[PDB]
Order: structure tokens, then C-alpha cells, then sequence
């Protein structure tokens, strides 16, 4: 999961 | 907006259709090159190619189960740009590669046609 | 194989796959959770879910156009893990992160749950 | 376009  | 993204999430989707496809789940066209049938969702169809969102979202056309492609299409190169549409992956050969362009402008899958005409203009 | 990938492939699809779902184009299911219905594509919902993989599977639940959730599901819960599917962005606040984790259990989405369990244990 |  990432920051987009 | 504040959301998060899971990385992943768009391949492991396309991975899951594809296995769909494999297993004939929930497959809803034939598309027919000629004396082949190819079996798939109409959906990821219209999403790969401009020539599919133009048929499915033809008022009469979308009812069809069965779509006749015209006789010069190459039933590998449909076969080949059909794997690529559940795969992201393109089987690109010397053999195959002027087929597989026609058939991509055809179906009006322009990355397809540019990474062709790239791999042409190299062995000019 | 000597197959080339095209990256943005899968993305690509998946936003044409919600842009379709957006304009009402060839969904083919409506979800029931209590009051609230939502329109989604059989084939997105059986990629990302396990539950649903279930359902569409069954010989019978395959042919139904209509699936009620369990009526303890919240119906945002289940929006913003409808709109997680369609685009890989989860919209996880403090306010829902327990409706959408008991939401993504029952869906059986494991990554979703998996960051839900991850940002409560931050918290507490 | 990339080798995978
Ligand atoms: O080279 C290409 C690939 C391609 C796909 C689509 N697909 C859709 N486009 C839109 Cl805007 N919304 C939903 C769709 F399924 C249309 C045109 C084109 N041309
Ligand atoms: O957390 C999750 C997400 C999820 C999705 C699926 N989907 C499919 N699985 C397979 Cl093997 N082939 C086709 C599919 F549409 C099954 C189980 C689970 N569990
Ligand atoms: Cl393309
Ligand atoms: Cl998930």
C-alpha cells in the first residue's frame, strides 16, 4: 500500500 | 482526495479475469476470425480495444453473443492480441509482427500499433 | 516466453473497466445492502472478492441479477470497498475503518483487511 | 514497454  | 492505493490491485485484477477466461467463467461473446471462435468478456473486450467499445455500446450490437471480425483478419494475430488484453503481455515475432500490427489497427489498440511500428522502423 | 509487457496495461484496463461502470455500460448485477443498491459488473466483483468468486461460481447465484449482502453490512462500507475494486484506491478513514475491515472480512478481500488491521494496531 |  502506497500514498498515490 | 485522502485515499491509499494498493500497488497490486489492477494486475492481480487482470490476472483474476484471465483465469476467468481460462476457466470459460462468466465468458458472454465468440468472437469468430474466420474458421476460429475465441471466447471472452465483453467488458474487458471494450476496455483493450476502440473498435469493441464501439460495438458494445451500439444499442443493437450489445445483444450480440456472437461477433463476426472481417475475413482479412489473421485469427493468430487476434489470438495473440487477446492474450495480450488479459496479460499485458505481447507475443511479438518476426513472423508475426505484421499481422499483429494490422490486427491492432483494426481493433484500434493504439499502444499496440506504436510498439509495432517501433519494432518495424528498427529492422529498416 | 520472449513475450514484451506493456506496464500501464493493467491500470489502463481497470480505469476503462470503472469508466464503463460510472456510464452504466454492460453491468449486469445489482448488489442490495439494506436500503441501498449498486450497479457493478459480475466479472470486476468475482476478481477482487472472495465471496463473490462464490457466488458468480454457483450454478444457480451465477444467473441472479440481484444479490442481497447480509443485512449487518453497512452500505458505505461496502461503497468504498465497491469503489477500492473499480479503481485500487481505498478511501480509509478513521470514522469507517471499522465498517469497511468488517466489510472487506465478509467480502473476503485479504490485502484490504490486512492494511485495516495494520492502521488499527497504529492507533491503539 | 519493458521486458518482463
Ligand atoms: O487504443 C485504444 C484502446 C481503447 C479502449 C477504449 N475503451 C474505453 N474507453 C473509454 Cl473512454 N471508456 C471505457 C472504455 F472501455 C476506447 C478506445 C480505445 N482506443
Ligand atoms: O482476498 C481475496 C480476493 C479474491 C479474489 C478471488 N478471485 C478469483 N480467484 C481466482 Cl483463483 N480466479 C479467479 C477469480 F476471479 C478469489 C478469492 C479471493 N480472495
Ligand atoms: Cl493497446
Ligand atoms: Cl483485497
Amino acid at each position: 500500500w502506497v500514498i498515490p | 482526495d485522502s485515499c491509499i492505493q494498493f500497488t497490486r490491485h489492477a494486475s492481480d485484477v487482470l490476472l483474476n479475469l484471465n483465469r476467468l477466461r481460462s476457466r470459460d467463467i462468466l465468458t458472454d461473446v465468440v468472437i469468430v476470425v474466420s474458421r476460429e471462435q475465441f471466447r471472452a468478456h465483453k467488458t474487458v473486450l471494450m476496455a483493450c480495444s476502440g473498435l469493441f467499445y464501439s460495438i458494445f455500446t451500439d444499442q443493437l450490437k450489445c445483444n450480440l453473443s456472437v461477433i463476426n471480425l472481417d475475413p482479412e483478419i489473421n485469427p493468430e494475430g487476434f489470438c495473440i492480441l487477446l492474450d495480450f488484453m488479459y496479460t499485458s503481455r505481447l507475443n511479438l515475432r518476426e513472423g508475426n509482427i505484421m499481422a499483429v500490427m494490422a490486427t491492432a489497427m483494426y481493433l484500434q489498440m493504439e499502444h499496440v500499433v506504436d510498439t509495432c511500428r517501433k519494432f518495424i522502423k528498427a529492422s529498416e
